[PDB]
């Protein structure tokens, strides 16, 4: 009934998402 | 038009007439239930309702079934799908009623900055002539080819 | 009730029509003005097509001047795919600080897939012009013209710009390097590894100025996978057909570990496959005690539906510091960028014809 949208050796360290 | 036409119509208007005042109103065309769940009958109505006091009388309700005819050719079932988006009949689809004509269609189906965002898009990349506003030439420029007239007709 | 001229949600800044003069986007030595460029593109803004055009050739000119094969000293901060997610890609230069005092590195996927595929295009091309030795860009199987008139770049230039400016990105895109040689260590490249390819020297011999070839070497850079159960071979062969892809090929464990042991190379860090994470750490390579391969993904919520984090790699100070990152908002743009009227009229002409027919019974 609606309109619908067309279907030595290096450190490794981690920041999460802010 | 045919006069046989005629003469059905007049049936079919007393029965939506409901309480036989001569003229449709909004809630007369609401009480058929297929209608209630439609999102464009309030705009077939101001379309059809041309003399603008809010109801059809039966000259707007023969006109009005007469621009879906067979016999109609392309320019007319396009100029009144072009009316379903201009709201304020000026000739010019408008930011502010696409949006609210398209609003009546998808519902909730799109938030309402997105659909802020393509009804932008679809103004700037259509407006030619520059006047912030899309005209029925501006219109048939990019619907023109799809056929959609081929579907807009009744048999009386 | 509400107006039917003025718009309705007037939170939502409607886009600017003026299109940006080589004046306004170039200064007086003939710097690009990023900022100006940034704040215009994330409002939606387009460019006249001659200043377009002289950001992609000026670009050009300068990809065409670099080896296939960079040179990249630490520190730099390596990106994988954007696929035209304009507004991630300014969240990823906050994550991995201005290119005004950062070194940069991307493995590709520029354009395609995301609806701002011509907005990256030009930006970047505009930090290269800027910082033409400390931001470097590198070829992915999509900066071709087989894929992107098969997905949405062509089309989005043709909305956006010209099919002139699409052609110009297409010369352009032909000029990008295909692989850095990253602080001495580190073989970086879209894909991966070819059988064809054994030595640094072999990606050096390479002819990259052409359309990415259907199979030879150039088109494995740019189109080879790792196999599904690297690290865990049960497979003995070091390349085999490439069934997602179609064309190309898997490479192993083995393969990688001895690439890495002939050419004295610490790890292979690629991109072109999506990771939940943005990134992907494979098996450790037992001669160098360090993972032998690296994805890296920079796309986040990729299609607006994997839900995915996106991340970038800066390594600095002898420390790879993966920084991850969320999506950010982007303005809407129907599938295949479709106006309203295009969407909505079968719509329209399906629901008034409907109401005609059960008002007439
Ligand atoms: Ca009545
Ligand atoms: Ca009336
Ligand atoms: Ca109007
Ligand atoms: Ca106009
Ligand atoms: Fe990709
Ligand atoms: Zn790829």
């Amino acid at each position: 009934n609606y309109l619908t949208v067309p279907a030595d050796l290096p450190v490794i360290t981690i920041d999460p998402a802010s | 038009m045919d006069a046989d036409e005629i003469k059905r119509l007049g049936k079919r208007f007393k029965k939506l007439d409901l309480d036989n005042s001569g003229s449709l109103s909004v809630e007369e065309f609401m009480s058929l239930p297929e209608l209630q769940q439609n999102p464009l009958v309030q705009r077939v109505i101001d379309i059809f309702d041309t003399d603008g006091n809010g109801e059809v009388d039966f000259k707007e309700f023969i006109e009005g079934v007469s621009q879906f005819s067979v016999k109609g050719d392309k320019e007319q079932k396009l100029r009144f799908a072009f009316r379903i988006y201009d709201m304020d009949k000026d000739g010019y689809i408008s930011n502010g009623e696409l949006f609210q004509v398209l609003k009546m269609m998808v519902g909730n189906n799109l938030k309402d900055t997105q659909l802020q965002q393509i009804v932008d898009k679809t103004i700037i990349n259509a407006d030619k002539d520059g006047d912030g506003r899309i005209s029925f030439e501006e219109f048939c420029a990019v619907v023109g080819g799809l056929d959609i007239h081929k579907k807009m007709v009744v048999d009386v | 009730k509400l107006s039917t001229t003025d718009r309705v949600v007037k939170a939502v800044p409607f886009p600017p029509s003026h299109r940006l003069t080589a004046k306004e986007v170039f200064d007086n030595d003939g710097k690009p003005r990023v900022d100006i460029l940034k704040a215009h593109l994330m409002k939606e803004g387009r460019l006249e097509e001659s200043v377009a055009l002289r950001i992609i050739t000026e670009g050009a000119s300068i990809l065409r001047q670099e080896k296939n094969l960079l040179d990249i000293d630490a520190p730099v901060t390596v990106c994988g795919d954007i696929h035209g997610q304009f507004f991630d890609l300014m969240k990823l230069f906050e994550v991995g600080g201005s290119p005004a005092n950062t070194r940069y590195l991307f493995l590709g996927d520029y354009v395609d897939r995301g609806y701002f595929s011509i907005e990256c295009v030009l930006y970047l091309w505009a930090l290269k012009i800027l910082y033409p030795k400390t931001l470097f860009l590198l070829r992915g199987n999509h900066e071709c013209r087989a894929l992107t008139e098969a997905f949405t770049f062509k089309q989005e230039c043709k909305i956006k710009y010209s099919e002139r400016v699409y052609d110009a990105c297409m010369d352009a895109f032909d000029c990008l390097p295909l692989a850095a040689l990253m602080n001495q260590q580190f073989l970086c490249v879209h894909g991966g590894l070819s059988p064809e390819i054994n030595t640094l020297d072999d990606i050096r011999k390479l002819d990259r100025f052409k359309e990415p070839p259907a199979y030879g070497p150039m088109c494995d850079i740019l189109w080879s996978d790792p196999l599904e159960d690297f690290g865990n071979e049960k497979t003995q062969e070091h390349f085999t057909h490439n069934t997602v892809r179609g064309c190309s090929y898997f490479y192993s464990y083995p393969a990688v570990c001895e690439f890495l042991q002939h050419n004295n190379l610490l790890s292979i860090l690629r991109a072109h496959e999506a990771q939940d994470a943005g990134y992907r750490m494979y098996r450790k390579s037992q001669t160098t005690g360090f993972p032998s391969l690296i994805t890296i993904f920079s796309a986040p919520n990729y299609l607006d539906v994997y839900n995915n984090k996106a991340a970038v790699l800066k390594y600095e100070n002898n420390v790879m510091n993966i920084r991850q990152f969320n999506c950010s908002p982007h303005p809407y743009w129907l599938p295949n960028f479709m106006d309203v009227f295009t969407w909505s009229l079968p719509f329209v002409g399906e629901k008034v014809t409907e109401m005609l027919v059960n008002v007439l019974n």
